[PDB]
Protein backbone atom coordinates (compact mmCIF):
# COMPACT_ATOMS: atom_id res chain seq x y z
CA UNK A 1 0.00 0.00 0.00
CA UNK A 2 2.98 2.38 0.38
CA UNK A 3 6.33 3.00 -1.28
CA UNK A 4 9.70 4.33 -0.13
CA UNK A 5 12.16 6.24 -2.34
CA UNK A 6 15.42 4.80 -1.04
CA UNK A 7 18.89 6.03 -2.02
CA UNK A 8 22.02 3.86 -1.91
CA UNK A 9 25.70 4.54 -2.62
CA UNK A 10 27.74 2.10 -4.72
CA UNK A 11 31.50 2.58 -5.06
CA UNK A 12 33.80 0.84 -7.55
CA UNK A 13 37.49 1.61 -8.21
CA UNK A 14 38.37 3.01 -11.63
CA UNK A 15 42.16 3.28 -11.95
CA UNK A 16 45.40 3.65 -9.99
CA UNK A 17 48.28 6.10 -10.27
CA UNK A 18 50.71 5.41 -13.10
CA UNK A 19 54.22 4.55 -11.89
CA UNK A 20 57.31 4.74 -14.12
CA UNK A 21 60.68 3.33 -13.05
CA UNK A 22 64.06 2.84 -14.71
CA UNK A 23 66.57 0.04 -14.23
CA UNK A 24 69.83 2.01 -14.18
CA UNK A 25 68.92 4.63 -11.56
CA UNK A 26 66.82 2.42 -9.27
CA UNK A 27 69.09 -0.64 -9.23
CA UNK A 28 72.44 1.11 -8.77
CA UNK A 29 72.25 4.72 -9.95
CA UNK A 30 75.10 6.46 -11.77
CA UNK A 31 77.64 3.60 -11.70
CA UNK A 32 79.03 3.03 -15.19
CA UNK A 33 80.39 -0.43 -14.31
CA UNK A 34 76.92 -1.41 -13.08
CA UNK A 35 75.47 -0.32 -16.43
CA UNK A 36 78.14 -2.31 -18.28
CA UNK A 37 77.34 -5.41 -16.20
CA UNK A 38 73.59 -4.92 -16.72
CA UNK A 39 74.07 -4.59 -20.49
CA UNK A 40 75.17 -8.25 -20.55
CA UNK A 41 71.86 -9.34 -18.98
CA UNK A 42 69.80 -8.34 -22.03
CA UNK A 43 66.65 -6.20 -22.11
CA UNK A 44 64.82 -7.13 -18.91
CA UNK A 45 64.28 -3.53 -17.78
CA UNK A 46 63.41 -2.56 -21.36
CA UNK A 47 60.64 -5.18 -21.17
CA UNK A 48 59.61 -3.73 -17.80
CA UNK A 49 59.41 -0.24 -19.32
CA UNK B 1 63.63 6.40 -25.08
CA UNK B 2 66.04 7.08 -22.20
CA UNK B 3 66.61 9.25 -19.12
CA UNK B 4 68.24 12.64 -18.55
CA UNK B 5 71.31 12.86 -16.30
CA UNK B 6 73.85 15.48 -15.21
CA UNK B 7 77.56 14.70 -15.54
CA UNK B 8 79.83 15.07 -12.48
CA UNK B 9 83.07 17.04 -12.30
CA UNK B 10 84.99 16.88 -9.00
CA UNK B 11 84.66 16.44 -5.23
CA UNK B 12 83.77 19.09 -2.65
CA UNK B 13 85.51 18.85 0.74
CA UNK B 14 88.35 16.71 2.09
CA UNK B 15 88.78 14.12 4.84
CA UNK B 16 90.11 14.92 8.32
CA UNK B 17 93.59 16.40 8.01
CA UNK B 18 96.34 13.81 7.55
CA UNK B 19 99.81 15.11 8.43
CA UNK B 20 101.24 12.39 10.73
CA UNK B 21 102.91 8.99 10.35
CA UNK B 22 101.35 5.76 11.59
CA UNK B 23 103.91 3.89 13.75
CA UNK B 24 103.70 0.63 11.81
CA UNK B 25 107.41 0.08 12.52
CA UNK B 26 106.62 -0.39 16.23
CA UNK B 27 104.87 -3.69 15.51
CA UNK B 28 107.01 -4.54 12.45
CA UNK B 29 110.55 -3.75 13.64
CA UNK B 30 110.46 -4.60 17.35
CA UNK B 31 113.32 -5.75 19.57
CA UNK B 32 111.27 -8.61 21.04
CA UNK B 33 107.99 -10.28 20.09
CA UNK B 34 105.24 -11.92 22.13
CA UNK B 35 103.87 -15.46 22.14
CA UNK B 36 100.67 -16.79 20.57
CA UNK B 37 98.74 -17.15 23.84
CA UNK B 38 99.66 -13.67 25.15
CA UNK B 39 100.33 -11.32 22.23
CA UNK B 40 100.60 -7.51 22.29
CA UNK B 41 97.88 -5.13 21.09
CA UNK B 42 98.79 -1.60 20.00
CA UNK B 43 96.15 0.89 18.87
CA UNK B 44 97.19 3.06 15.91
CA UNK B 45 94.95 5.94 14.85
CA UNK B 46 94.93 9.54 13.60
CA UNK B 47 97.84 9.28 11.17
CA UNK B 48 98.77 8.34 7.60
CA UNK B 49 98.98 4.62 6.79
CA UNK B 50 101.26 3.55 3.93
C1 LIG C 1 3.29 6.38 3.15
O1 LIG C 1 4.42 6.61 4.00
C2 LIG C 1 4.79 7.99 4.11
C3 LIG C 1 6.05 8.04 4.95
O2 LIG C 1 6.97 7.04 4.56
C4 LIG C 1 3.63 8.79 4.71
O3 LIG C 1 3.98 10.17 4.74
C5 LIG C 1 3.76 10.70 6.06
O4 LIG C 1 2.40 11.10 6.25
C6 LIG C 1 2.11 11.61 7.56
C7 LIG C 1 0.63 11.89 7.61
O5 LIG C 1 0.08 12.03 6.30
C8 LIG C 1 2.97 12.85 7.83
O6 LIG C 1 2.73 13.30 9.16
C9 LIG C 1 4.44 12.52 7.64
O7 LIG C 1 5.22 13.70 7.77
C10 LIG C 1 4.68 11.90 6.27
N1 LIG C 1 6.08 11.52 6.11
C11 LIG C 1 6.86 12.00 5.14
C12 LIG C 1 8.28 11.50 5.13
O8 LIG C 1 6.45 12.79 4.30
C13 LIG C 1 2.37 8.59 3.88
O9 LIG C 1 1.26 9.23 4.51
C14 LIG C 1 2.07 7.11 3.71
N2 LIG C 1 0.91 6.91 2.85
C15 LIG C 1 -0.24 6.38 3.29
C16 LIG C 1 -1.33 6.26 2.27
O10 LIG C 1 -0.39 6.02 4.45
C1 LIG D 1 95.09 20.50 9.31
O1 LIG D 1 94.95 19.93 10.64
C2 LIG D 1 94.71 20.92 11.65
C3 LIG D 1 94.68 20.18 12.97
O2 LIG D 1 95.31 18.91 12.87
C4 LIG D 1 93.41 21.66 11.36
O3 LIG D 1 93.21 22.67 12.35
C5 LIG D 1 93.46 22.30 9.98
O4 LIG D 1 92.20 22.89 9.66
C6 LIG D 1 93.81 21.25 8.92
N1 LIG D 1 93.90 21.84 7.59
C7 LIG D 1 94.78 22.78 7.21
C8 LIG D 1 94.67 23.23 5.78
O5 LIG D 1 95.63 23.24 7.96
C1 LIG E 1 113.01 -2.02 10.41
O1 LIG E 1 112.60 -0.70 10.82
C2 LIG E 1 112.48 0.23 9.73
C3 LIG E 1 112.17 1.58 10.32
O2 LIG E 1 112.46 1.61 11.71
C4 LIG E 1 111.41 -0.26 8.75
O3 LIG E 1 111.34 0.64 7.65
C5 LIG E 1 111.74 -1.66 8.26
O4 LIG E 1 110.68 -2.16 7.45
C6 LIG E 1 111.97 -2.61 9.44
N1 LIG E 1 112.33 -3.95 8.98
C7 LIG E 1 113.44 -4.26 8.29
C8 LIG E 1 113.59 -5.71 7.94
O5 LIG E 1 114.28 -3.43 7.96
Amino acid sequence: TNFTISVTTEILPVSMTKTSVDCTMYICGDSTECSNLLLQYGSFCTQLK
Amino acid sequence: TSNFRVQPTESIVRFPNITNLCPFDEVFNATRFASVYAWNRKRISNCVAD
